[PDB]
């Protein structure tokens, strides 16, 4: 498991989605992702992971209508082809059908700040952005009262890694309680399903466990 | 000018005693230090001794540190090196080398400054110790059968070097002679060849001349096709 | 999903300057992730990577090369180039024009050329051009062979086909470098000697530097 | 400014055999590290990127593994078209630098060469040089030594040999020489041969012409 | 008492490119660091002393730097003389330690040409035979022979040597000599040596059956 894989789940941090840790023990091969794809802010990111104590999830409670949301790949096996256990895939439902502008707000009902990650989907072709998200201007803008950005699909081919030329990029936001981040695309979308909450922010209600040493270590355990 | 020039060496039999000279001329006044530093063919450079002033080193490798013993005549400029109980590892081409130190250390001038670094080297004399008895070679032809080879097999000398050339010196071009083997009899074999092309093999005479002084042996060996 | 041709004189002279272009198909040069990038490797000797450049004006030149090279895209004509000043022979190779994609979580920026032309050589020398002269070489159990010797040019490369038509049996010889200074080479082909009666084989001899096309037709003495 | 070291810097295999080309960069790389393969004439071609991750049409006989100070290009069975020399190139700081390759050179049974000789066409000789070429085709090992015969003088200093390199489906070469005279040399000997010596060969083989007829 | 040990035994590089030396050392060592440049047949000469301090008049491509326990040593403009061994220094422990040395070289690939000789017959009268495979003008210097006296492997009765790389052509050259008594060389028919080079497509056997010519 890479560290960061905690958060999104893929097949490898299956067993890791909620620890709950004092210390944390990075390794070396390790791969934060199973489908090719970087975090941004990603160093900056994980110091806030090893510090959590563990991490809590709890659902984001989002629902769709019209859209395929259970996106599978060669690059996520898991039994059959799979994806990031912690996010949907949407799709058109129906090969180069126009993908439908939605709207999604979820707001931080819990005190401790929740950890939110969302993914911007890059094609393997101009082609397959085609099939997969229908035509025309791809446009994702992320809203919260702290922070707000646009993300478009740049479609091209990668280094194939996993065996996708595709990629996928993750951000990432720290909400405050009470706030609302807003989720608008119409399309190459990856969406959270569930929230990240860290165990140091607990309220001592029994899933706390404070303060974790996450460590780099190449040497067993004892 | 602050060459030097090392005399002496030869062969001895194991267990025997043998000094080395080496006659310190030029710029240096002979207050500076100077090292001792052998090395066999065929292994790389190792630091034997050193001298400093009057009787400051005492200094000596691990390797010799009970047999070879440093001397120093400043009224004659020549410095010396007795090796007793010499052993058969004690084959080596024994260098003698100046020795200077940063004008930072060496407080009184006589006296060692505990780090040196040798920038002039000396020609060098080499000291064979075995239990083996000159012996001059035995020069065998490598017959030719556009280009062809040919040369002599030199074989069953001791000690080295030997000296080969060809037709007198006037053929050069082509011309390879190689190191020399030592073979388990004690006794070195060494080849040299020429390559010219197929068409003077029938008109020009091809001879080896092969040259042993420590046993003053001269060999010429006309190298024919067969 | 991209196409990358290269071309350039070919021969320069030593102190002048040197430039290349590629041309780029399937892809625009304009595209936000693509960086632009030339190779290249002496006779004989190994890779060397010059630069790349992105279409938004980042760019880097290995630091042998950087105070001497230059690379641009010209949109207008979906191309990019190189220009290197004062050549020597050490500047003589071939040169590779690349295309590679922004992928910071497994590769430093602009150092990941995955898509490569198949090279233009630039010769680095005072002496001129020359063009080939072309001779057939006529045909003597079964099976005959033909071909056409290529003589007397400069610089490389010439380019040989058999009629783009014949091409299974092939073997176009790497160049040697005669004692004049110039370069000559064979072309040959095996073809069935019951062939040789009724069947049209003609050489095309190609050199660019020269802009020469010279073709022999090949038949018994 | 990193020093990559492939070892070896050539090698010979028989089709079938597996393959093993090694990298050790001068410092630790981690990951990024990608493998090139060059063919005779055509565009070097990524095969491996990111120490171990399979480009698009390259066969799965091929694979990478490493990681840090040493990577490891294999190719299982080789086949020969697999003729090529492989570059290791890492990504990892500017400038990108590449090993400085490794030759895979292709076992395969020894193949006599067919000879030809071809005179000097008369067009040439009207510029006072004659050109005699002898072609050694589709042969194994490299080795074939040409001998130049004139009225059965050998000949030594007149000729220049060129040989093509391995062949992508026979894993052959083929080598021509050309012996050159002038014109007024040409014309004053009569027979002119070209003398084979190859493994495949179980003595020599000559082909020889009568200038003018 | 204080081991010096240079990377790597021997380095190939082109003429012009920089050529990066390696003197690790057990044991901290700074003060005293001295490189030498010993040319073959010659004695050594000072190049670099303390760890970057040049010697007087020496040209300034040689460059020196290190620190305690590494050491380096990078020669810029590298020049075809350059062909020496070069060793390092070092203080003190009272008693000053070489480096086991570095062999550098300055071409092509080039096959062994390969020449067999039988014994002379002045040889064998003394009760001795002496066969020689001569490898000739070959690059790079790794090169492997094998003797097969009637297709049974020799082991333990050969010797060989092999020539400083040639001025004239940067080539090296390699003499192999078996030894075989007269009653044995006498015993035995064919006498072959085989020889491996990176330069060669398959290894090459000379041989020859004894009295026969």
């Amino acid at each position: 498991c890479g560290i960061l894989g905690t958060i999104i789940g893929p097949p490898q941090c299956d067993l890791h989605l909620e620890f709950k840790a004092d210390l944390i023990i990075e390794r070396r091969n390790s791969s934060d992702i199973c489908y090719p794809g970087r975090f941004t802010n990603e160093e900056a990111l994980r110091q806030i992971i090893r510090e959590s104590g563990g991490i809590d999830k709890e659902s984001m409670g989002f629902r769709y209508s019209g859209i395929r949301t259970d996106g599978a790949t060669s690059a996520c096996k898991r039994t059959v082809s799979s994806f990031y256990s912690e996010m949907k895939w949407l799709s058109s439902s129906m090969n180069n059908q126009v993908f439908p502008q939605l709207n999604q707000t979820y707001r931080n009902t819990r005190k401790e700040p929740a950890l939110i990650v969302w993914g911007v989907h890059h094609s393997s072709s101009l082609d397959e952005q085609n099939k997969l998200y229908g035509t025309g201007n791809k446009l994702i803008t992320v809203g919260s009262s702290k922070y707000q950005q646009s993300f478009s699909p740049s479609p091209g081919a990668r280094p194939k890694v996993n065996g996708q030329a595709g990629r996928i990029d993750f951000h990432w936001m720290l909400l405050d309680p009470g706030d609302t981040v807003t989720f608008t695309f119409n399309g190459a979308f990856i969406a959270p399903d569930r929230a990240t909450f860290l165990r140091s922010n607990a309220p001592s209600g029994i899933e706390y466990n404070g303060k974790s040493l996450g460590i780099q270590s190449d040497a067993q355990i004892d | 000018e602050v060459q030097l020039l090392e005399s002496g060496g030869g062969l001895v039999q194991p267990g025997e005693s043998l000094r080395v000279s080496c006659a310190a001329s030029g710029f240096t006044f002979r207050d500076s230090a100077l090292s001792w530093v052998r090395q066999a063919p065929g292994k790389g450079l190792e630091w034997v001794s050193a001298i400093s002033g009057n009787g400051g080193a005492t200094y000596y490798a691990d390797t010799v540190k009970g047999r070879f013993t440093i001397s120093r005549d400043n009224s004659q400029t020549t410095l010396y090196l007795q090796m007793n109980s010499l052993r058969a590892d004690d084959t080596a081409t024994y260098y003698c080398a100046k020795d200077e130190s940063p004008p930072i250390y060496n407080l009184m001038p006589g006296y060692y400054s505990t780090y040196y670094y040798m920038d002039v080297w000396g020609k060098g004399t080499t000291v064979t110790v075995s239990s083996a008895s000159t012996k001059g070679p035995s020069v065998f032809p490598l017959a030719p059968s556009g280009t062809a080879a040919l040369g002599c097999l030199v074989k069953d000398y001791f000690p080295e070097p030997v000296t080969v050339s060809w037709n007198s010196g006037a053929l050069t071009s082509g011309v390879h002679t190689f190191p020399a083997v030592l073979q388990s009899s004690g006794l070195y074999s060494l080849s040299s060849v020429v390559t010219v092309p197929s068409s003077s093999l029938g008109t020009q005479t091809y001879i080896c001349n092969v040259n042993h002084k420590p046993s003053n042996t001269k060999v010429d060996k006309r190298v024919e096709p067969k | 999903q991209v196409q990358l041709e290269e071309s350039g004189p070919g021969l320069v002279k030593p102190s002048e300057t040197l430039s290349l272009t590629c041309s780029v198909s399937g892809v625009s040069v304009t595209s936000d992730i693509y960086y632009w990038t030339w190779i290249r490797q002496p006779p004989g000797k190994g890779l060397e990577w010059i630069g790349y450049i992105f279409y938004n004006g980042d760019t880097n030149y290995n630091p042998s090369l950087k105070s001497r090279v230059t690379m641009s895209i010209d949109t207008s004509k979906n191309e990019f180039s190189l220009r290197l000043t004062s050549v020597t022979a050490a500047d003589t190779a071939v040169y590779f024009c690349a295309r590679g994609t922004e992928d910071l979580g497994y590769c430093s920026s602009g150092s990941c050329p995955n898509h490569w032309g198949q090279g233009t050589l630039v010769t680095v020398s005072s002496a001129s051009t020359k063009g080939p002269s072309v001779f057939p070489l006529a045909p003597s159990g079964g099976t005959a062979a033909l071909g056409c010797l290529v003589k007397d040019y400069f610089p490389e490369p010439v380019t040989v086909s058999w009629n783009g038509a014949l091409t299974s049996g092939v073997h176009t010889f790497p160049a040697v470098l005669q004692s004049s200074g110039l370069y000559s080479l064979s072309s040959v082909v095996t073809v069935p000697s019951s062939s040789l009666g009724t069947q049209t084989y003609i050489c095309n001899v190609n050199h660019k530097p020269s802009n020469t096309k010279v073709d022999k037709r090949v038949e018994p003495k | 400014d990193i020093v990559m070291t492939q070892s070896p810097s050539s090698l010979s295999a028989s089709i079938g055999d597996r393959v093993t080309i090694t990298c050790r960069p001068s410092q630790n790389i981690r990951s990024f590290l990608n493998w090139f393969q060059h063919k005779p004439g055509k565009a070097p071609k990524l095969l491996i990127y990111a120490a171990s991750n399979l480009q698009s049409g390259v066969p799965s006989r091929f694979s990478g593994s490493g990681s840090g100070t040493e990577f490891t290009l294999t190719i299982r069975s080789l086949q020969p078209e697999d003729f090529a020399t492989y570059y290791c190139q890492q990504s990892y700081n500017t400038p990108p630098t590449f090993g400085q390759g490794t030759k895979v050179e292709i076992k395969r049974t020894v193949a006599a060469p067919s000879v030809f000789i071809f005179p000097p066409s008369d067009e040439q000789l009207k510029s006072g040089t004659a050109s005699v070429v002898c072609l050694l085709n589709n042969f194994y090992p490299r080795e074939a030594k040409v001998q130049w015969k004139v009225d059965n003088a050998l000949q030594s200093g007149n000729s220049q040999e060129s040989v093509t390199e391995q062949d992508s489906k026979d894993s052959t070469y083929s080598l021509s020489s050309t012996l050159t005279l002038s014109k007024a040399d040409y014309e004053k000997h009569k027979v002119y041969a070209c003398e084979v010596t190859h493994q495949g060969l179980s003595s020599p083989v000559t082909k020889s012409f009568n200038r003018g007829e």
